[PDB]
């Protein structure tokens, strides 16, 4: 079970440098190659680069996307079992989800399994954090649908839970929308039995980490 | 150009080629070394070796 | 150098579906072979289905296989299932540019499956948002299959792409934004969902 976990700032200003860490478990970074791939909102996968392991002889110590070579640097610390990405001269075109990747090559380059992290969204913008506002969503077959709307936040990373995770059946958290205002919004809903409408209480817990604002709304 | 195109230790084979060079590429697999013979001078992947030459039937050993 | 794959493919449940990625001898056609096939459910990280010399990754169902002919790589899904609906990316290593090239992705959708009517829920702007001089009407559509629908808003008589729910059906969200004045002056807002030759229109009008 190889585990790749990305960490770093979710918001960065233009012209600054993006610095991301990847913690690697279950794969030796001394022998195995590891790198970075990225995916801009609505765009396709774009190879960022790789730092080579000891396994495959006769190659460069790193390989980078020529489109980014002047700005990119990938390093690693095998003692901490960590990989590091640095990207200079940032532009809004660098806004993307960054995935740490690992390889299990044996005999030649890219002959082995490819492991993926969960990805971390980095947003390149000169704006600052905007906390969300959590409004209810209730209205009037045998079941009823309720939820709450997370409005006008920035940057995009936001999470929603229901009754502190105790409720997972019938819950759905939708993807976000970017309004022309430049801010983001999403909604989260759950289907419950009509009876529970007057028996149990349902609160949603919203979290904007980039603003450290954790809110709890009742319905 | 006339180049060898036989694999590893198989019987020798030849082929005509518009290119100027012949190549012998080699890498490791689970039992030993695989060798690929052809024409042109391809770039190779890390972990793969290659030797190119520019005469007829120069990529045998 | 670039590798291309068709934008869309469709298949009936149980059929075989192929997705082909057309490259060059410098990448997909390079020997020793590397072709990667990665499956991405919208909103989540890609998962490796095929890697290296067209080998299959751990815990990947045996209905996925990869092959190469000339400079074209093909992912074959032998008997597509509902959960196979997703975006498939090919990747390969180019020895001329020393780099990994990815295709533009192919979206596989499944057809023929039983159709589930969409459940619509319309929510008006809360008293709070109206207090903030703004109106957001929320249309939440859930439990529809197939995944494609159409949302049409109306007043006086921005949407999100549908995503899979936990139960396997699809859900989508729509927001109608209008200055508090624009909605408190309307007579009746309405969200109409059109799905598989059926239409469901739910209405919310300015409150007291």
């Amino acid at each position: 079970q190889v585990q790749l976990t990305e960490s770093g700032p979710g918001l960065v200003k233009p012209s600054q440098t993006l610095s991301l860490t990847c913690t690697v478990s279950g794969l030796s970074l001394s022998r195995n190659t590891a790198g970075w791939v990225r995916q801009a909102p609505g765009k396709g996968l774009e190879w960022v680069g790789d730092i080579s392991g000891d396994g495959i002889p006769g190659g460069e110590s790193e390989y980078y996307n020529p489109v980014l070579k002047p700005r990119v640097s990938i390093t690693k610390d095998t003692s901490k079992s960590q990989l590091y990405l640095t990207l200079n001269s940032l532009t809004s075109e660098d806004t993307a989800v960054y995935y740490c990747t690992g390889s299990g090559d044996t005999y030649y380059w890219r002959d082995g399994d490819r492991y993926w992290g969960q990805g971390i969204l980095v947003t390149v913008s000169s704006a600052s954090t905007t906390a969300p506002k959590v409004f209810p969503l209730a209205s009037h077959g045998s079941t009823v649908a309720l939820g709450c709307l997370v409005s006008s936040y920035f940057p995009e990373p936001v999470t929603v839970s229901w009754n502190s995770g105790a409720l997972t059946s019938g819950v759905h958290t939708f993807p976000s929308v970017l309004q022309s205002s430049g801010l983001y919004s999403l909604s989260s809903m759950v289907t419950v039995p009509a009876s529970s409408l007057k028996s149990q209480t349902y609160i949603c817990n919203v979290a904007h980490p980039a603003s450290s604002t954790k809110v709890d709304k009742k319905i | 150009r006339i180049c060898y195109n036989h694999q590893s230790t198989t019987r020798a084979t030849t082929k005509s080629c518009e290119e100027n060079s012949c190549y012998k590429k080699y890498w490791r697999d689970h039992r030993g070394t695989i060798i690929e013979r052809g024409c042109g001078c391809p770039k190779v992947k890390p972990g793969v070796g290659i030797h190119c030459c520019q005469s007829d039937k120069c990529n045998y050993g | 150098q670039s590798v291309t794959q068709p934008a869309s493919v469709s298949g009936t449940l149980g059929q075989t579906v192929t997705i082909s990625c057309s490259g060059s001898k410098s990448n997909i056609g390079d020997t020793p072979t590397y072709v990667g096939w990665f499956q991405q459910i919208p909103g989540t990280a890609p998962k490796t289905l095929i890697y290296g010399d067209n080998r299959r990754a751990s815990g990947v169902p045996d209905r996925f296989s990869g092959s190469v002919s000339g400079n074209t790589a093909t992912l074959t899904i032998s008997g597509v299932q509902a959960e196979d609906e997703a975006v498939y990316w090919c990747g390969s290593w180019d020895v001329n540019s020393d780099s990994e090239l990815f295709g533009g992705g192919t979206h596989l959708t499944i057809a023929g499956g039983p159709t589930s009517a969409p459940s619509v829920s319309l929510f008006p702007p809360s008293s709070e948002e109206l207090s903030a001089n703004k109106a957001t009407v929320v249309c939440l559509i859930s439990d529809f299959s197939p995944s494609g629908l159409e949302v049409i808003w109306k007043v006086n008589d921005q949407t999100t792409r549908p995503s899979k729910q936990s139960n396997g059906k699809y859900a989508a969200s729509s927001y109608l934004t209008r200055t508090s004045t624009e909605w408190k002056s309307y007579s009746s807002v309405s969200c109409q969902v059109k799905h598989q030759g059926k239409t469901v229109e739910k209405k919310v009008s300015p409150s007291e």
